[PDB]
RNA sequence: AGCCAGGAUGUUGGCUUAGAAGCAGCCAUCAUUUAAAGAAAGCGUAAUAGCUCACUGGUCGAGUCGGCCUGCGCGGAAGA
């Protein structure tokens, strides 16, 4: 039920935190039960943190119009469907690859976990910080 | 992973849970066998209250295995001897859910967060909150 | 069928169609829903 | 009987026929008690069917032992195996099949034994007299012999050893075979099944041999104990051997215009001889004995002498009926059966011409003793008297035997139902 | 049995099929087993008893009343 | 109609033959020729197929759509053909083919034998189910009907001729 | 519109402590979960089932959605 202003709304409001924030993830969803959708986004928030709708919004201009804020580079995410995940935790933190790990074991599909070009990193672990 | 033979989500007063001939005609058509029907749901149900229906998954094997994890009774089927109030929902706004506390409602909420389980126990907090106010009475607490 | 002087829709399935100029009721789910004319 | 020219032995089976509908149904719980054990006849294509599973379940509670034979092979779409699948899980039975199937409806001619591993080839209804055994027709043995296999698998859990030397590799002998499956076939344990078409004249004339081979004898089947006013454990063991008073059971009352009355009975102990004296241990009542009519290729065989097992018919005496002991003086009263259906659909009846009801009542009354499975009434309403019938039919064919019988005509109606006011 | 009169008052899972109880008045079981035989192709039964007595409107039995007379 | 926006992008080996308003199409099974609606403007257009209403006729769009669509399954007519797949549920029910003609034991009293159109290869890959292959769609399920209409499925059991993919809706005999 | 999933963990909502079990005994119930779960309007209803409430989700991208008044028509509409 997005109409065009709240469409603008809900995608700006989702979109910030994103844009200055750190590498977060998405999903790539068209087939999945409400019990895979449900427990997914319960483990994503016991992760990082219960803010994560599992609703997917791959329409067709929600991060066109969203995601344009900054990195606009990182805009290659007009693709099917999407229900996200933040990671607060580090950019590209464990979070950030569970998903990736967990593509294939309990779900359909997680859009890869893109990342994001907020320092334009490559392919690549983005943790080359020593402790 | 079996298919769908013994569906029935109904759990009769677990003294022994679910007995055969006492259900009802759609669990006589099922399988399952009785040796381990109340071995291990007769005793283990101590973790919440033996006697009432423990909520529970009616996940067997196709080789004669029969594996579920058992969830508990919301607070509010409890609600009928463990809230006081025998009765619930179609009347809690035509009635009382009974002299239900949050006192105890969340507390029990909290130790029995174990078999419905979330993100956040608070979420389980509401979740046994929308339970019993979904009779229209809840523990008002 | 009913060829009922007043031929409606008494399901999600059924239709209104115009079979030359012959308005009938086509319940894909009730074929008690088939009428005819009106 | 003795075999299919592969004969052993002139034995006398005794035969009682069984109908196939449950409505006269004591004929089967009486006809189950009065057997050694049981032939479950089947549809090579019906399969099992609500009757097939109705007498199963009476068979189960004189816990006869039965093996089956599939009979209309030649009907298509019929298989005995199907049939054999249909018997182990519509009873949940362990239907060994001792035998296999030579074709189907159109190529149907013989039947693959699994441990001769042969197949007599026998001729048609008349004709299946040929007794050419064949060997091992590996159109059939491609499998004839791991369905041997099945039945050897259900002879080692005969016994403790039996199994053992099944896993020695080893196989078994026919007598072996047959006596360790039968040692508890006699006791009921799995069913041995046979197909033909004894229409077409197959399979048959095996389902002679393994019932001489497997069904048991009175001398292989328990011994039935008797019952006293008070029925003891074994308050009269009535073993094979008339060695006991004579004690018989009596279980069918019967009609003949120039012998009168023709009573049925099969003997479970002692020997009465063309004369002698009785009591209805049952009912009290005494009486002589006088002209015995065995039934053989029937020509009034009217025999002077009847012994244990032998079923045969009396004449005369005076009451017995359907389950009533027969006994001695010495009189092990009772034999456990007192039971007969009860009738699960009651209506009421009245003549056509009002003046013969009281006819009509009578009728009710002959018909009401010839046959345990039909009650009568009288309610006190206005006369009405209530057939009380096992089934529609059950007491639908004694409305139409007052027709028949009685030559009375009647219509039936519902039961006018008590009803009280306060 | 709804619509004959009977009252479900529980079934559960007998054996193969379920043994079901319900108070159906007498009246309403008067070829019961033969209708059963036939919905059930031949492979059910049931056991009635009479209990005990109650009413449904039925001045069919002041219809009976009108007797050598009204 | 709006169907009729969409060119018929005709495939590689397909012949075709704008003639007038009729038109023939090549295609590797074969040769379809249709009669347009006179409403109808269609062109090829580079390896396409374009449909447009002619003027005069306010039904055109909807005709248009119907060549384009009357267009679109001769193409795949040609090309790949049209395959309907019928089941036979009942016993003794059998539709074994003999060439162009399938000799039907459904049971009524004769041999029902169905003699193919010119174009129709049919094939049983079982003793009761059949594989009906043309080059026109509306025929070929022409034929499926027809032949199904023999003895068509029922109620009950579901027995008679069916479609493979035919959900046949049954029903009880009765409570009794 | 079409096409690709989804319509919870109390969830048989206690819900007339037989369930009318997500869709007859009856009322209110997202309460993480959400686009989903309505906790009912045909399928079982006793559930299930797969469609159902819906909803998102995706696809691709042009209008589309409904009603009001309206004009003219249509049917309704069979005799000797
Ligand atoms: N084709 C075939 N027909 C049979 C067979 N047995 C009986 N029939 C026929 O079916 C009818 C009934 O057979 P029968 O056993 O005498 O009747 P019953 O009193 O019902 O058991 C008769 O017309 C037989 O010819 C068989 O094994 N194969």
């Amino acid at each position: 039920m997005a109409l065009n202003l709240q469409d603008k709304q809900a995608i700006v409001a989702e979109v910030s935190e994103v844009a200055k924030g750190a590498l977060s993830a998405v999903v790539a969803d068209s087939r999945g039960v409400t019990v895979d959708k449900m427990t997914e986004l319960r483990k994503a928030g016991r992760e990082a943190g219960v803010y994560m709708r599992v609703v997917r919004n791959t329409l067709l201009r929600r991060a066109v119009e969203g995601t344009p804020f900054e990195c606009l580079k990182d805009a290659f995410v007009g693709p099917t469907l999407i229900a996200y995940s933040m990671e607060h935790p580090g950019a590209a933190a464990r979070l950030f690859k569970e998903f990736a790990k967990a593509n294939a074991k309990f779900e359909v599909k997680a859009a890869a976990f893109e990342g994001e070009l907020i320092p334009a990193s490559q392919i690549d672990r983005l943790a080359t910080l020593p402790t | 992973a079996k298919k769908v033979q013994a569906y029935v989500k109904l759990q009769v007063a677990a003294g022994m849970a679910n007995p055969s001939p006492p259900v009802g005609p759609a669990l006589g058509q099922q399988g399952v066998n009785i040796m381990e029907f109340c071995k291990a749901f007769n005793a283990k149900t101590d973790s919440i209250e033996k006697g009432l229906p423990i909520p529970v998954v009616i996940t067997v094997y196709a080789d004669r295995s029969f594996t579920f994890v058992t969830k508990t009774p919301p607070a509010a089927v409890l609600l009928k001897k463990a809230a006081g109030i025998k009765s619930g929902s179609g009347k809690p706004n035509k009635d009382k859910v009974g002299k239900i506390s949050r006192a105890q409602l969340q507390e029990i909420a909290q130790t029995k967060a174990a078999d419905m389980t979330g993100a956040d126990i608070e979420a389980m907090t509401r979740s046994i909150e929308g339970t019993a106010r979904s009779m229209g009475l809840v523990v008002e607490d | 069928m009913k060829v009922r002087a007043s031929v409606k829709k008494l399901c999600r399935n059924c239709k209104i169609v115009k079979r030359d100029g012959v308005i009938r009721v086509i319940c894909s789910a009730e074929p008690k829903h088939k009428q005819r004319q009106g | 009987w003795s075999g299919m020219a592969k004969q052993y032995e002139p034995h006398r089976i005794n035969i009682i026929d069984t109908p196939g509908h449950v409505d006269f149904t004591i004929e089967v719980e009486r006809s189950m008690r009065v057997l050694d054990g049981a032939v479950m006849v089947y549809c090579a294509v019906g399969g099992v069917q609500p009757q097939s599973e109705t007498v199963w379940r009476q068979a189960n509670k004189y816990k006869v032992p039965r093996i089956a034979f599939v009979n209309k092979m030649d009907r298509m779409g019929a298989n005995f195996l199907k049939v054999v699948n249909q018997i182990k899980t519509r009873l949940g039975a362990n239907p060994v099949p001792l035998q296999l199937a030579i074709g189907a409806e159109e190529h149907f001619t013989g039947v693959v034994d699994l441990v001769k591993m042969k197949a007599i080839n026998w001729n048609d209804a008349d004709q299946g007299v040929t007794f050419e055994y064949e060997d091992i027709p590996a159109d059939m043995v491609e499998l004839a012999n791991e369905w041997h296999q099945n039945l050897i698998e259900s002879a080692a859990e005969a016994s403790e050893e039996l199994m053992e030397k099944y896993l020695g590799g080893e196989e078994l002998t026919e007598a072996e075979i047959k006596g360790a499956l039968r040692q508890r076939v006699l006791n009921n344990e799995i069913i041995l099944v046979t197909c033909g078409s004894a229409f077409k004249n197959k399979g048959v004339q095996a389902m002679l041999d393994a019932v001489i081979d497997y069904l048991p004898s009175p001398v292989d089947v328990p011994a039935i104990n008797g019952i006293l006013d008070d029925g003891k454990d074994t308050p009269a063991e009535r073993h094979a051997s008339d060695d006991e008073p004579f004690s018989a059971l009596a279980f069918k009352i019967a009609t003949d215009p120039f012998v009168g009355n023709l009573t049925f009975f099969r003997v479970y102990s002692g020997v009465v001889n063309s004369g002698d004296t009785v009591l209805n241990s049952v009912k009290a009542a005494r009486e002589r004995f006088g002209r015995i009519v065995q039934m053989h290729a029937n020509k009034r065989e009217e025999i002077k002498e009847v012994r244990a097992g032998d079923i045969a018919a009396a004449i005369g005496l005076k009451d017995v009926t359907t389950g009533d002991t027969l006994c001695d003086p010495d009189a092990p009263i009772i034999l456990e059966r007192m039971e007969f259906p009860e009738p699960v659909i009651s209506i009421a009846v009245e003549p056509k011409t009002k003046a013969d009801q009281e006819k009509m009542g009578l009728a009710l009354g002959r018909l009401a003793k010839e046959d345990p499975s039909f009650r009568v009434w009288t309610d006190e309403e206005s006369n009405q008297t209530i057939i009380a019938g096992m089934g529609e039919l059950h007491l639908d064919i004694i409305v139409d035997r007052m027709k028949r019988e009685f030559n009375v005509e009647a219509n039936v109606g519902k039961p006018q139902v008590a009803y009280r006011e306060t | 049995l709804s619509r004959r009169r009977g009252m479900l008052k529980g079934q559960e899972s007998e054996v193969t099929g379920v043994k079901i109880h319900a108070e159906v008045p007498l009246s309403e079981m008067f070829g019961y087993a033969t209708q059963l035989r036939s919905l059930t192709k031949g492979r059910a039964s049931y056991t009635m008893e009479f209990l005990k007595y109650d009413e449904a409107p039925s001045n069919v039995a002041q219809a009976v009343i009108e007797a050598r007379g009204k | 109609s709006r169907v009729a926006k969409a060119p018929v992008v005709v495939p590689a080996g397909v012949d075709v033959k704008i003639n007038g308003q009729v038109i023939t199409i090549k295609g590797k099974n074969g040769e379809l020729t249709r009669t347009l609606n006179d409403a109808v403007e269609v062109k090829h257009a580079d390896n396409t197929l374009t449909f447009g209403p002619r003027d005069g006729y306010a039904d055109g769009w909807a005709q248009a759509g119907t060549a384009r669509a009357l267009l679109n399954s001769m193409v795949i007519g040609v090309t790949e053909g049209f395959t309907k797949k019928l089941q036979l549920v009942g016993v003794g029910y059998r539709a074994a083919v003999k060439g162009n003609v399938i000799n039907l034991s459904l049971g009524f009293s004769h041999p029902v034998d169905h003699q193919l159109p010119a174009g129709i290869t049919a094939e049983c890959p079982t003793q009761t189910e059949i594989v009906l292959k043309g080059a026109d769609k509306q025929v070929i399920g022409q034929v499926a009907a027809d032949l199904r209409a023999y003895r068509r499925p029922e109620p009950y059991k579901g027995k008679g001729v069916r479609y493979a993919d035919e959900v046949v809706r049954t029903k009880e005999a009765k409570k009794k």
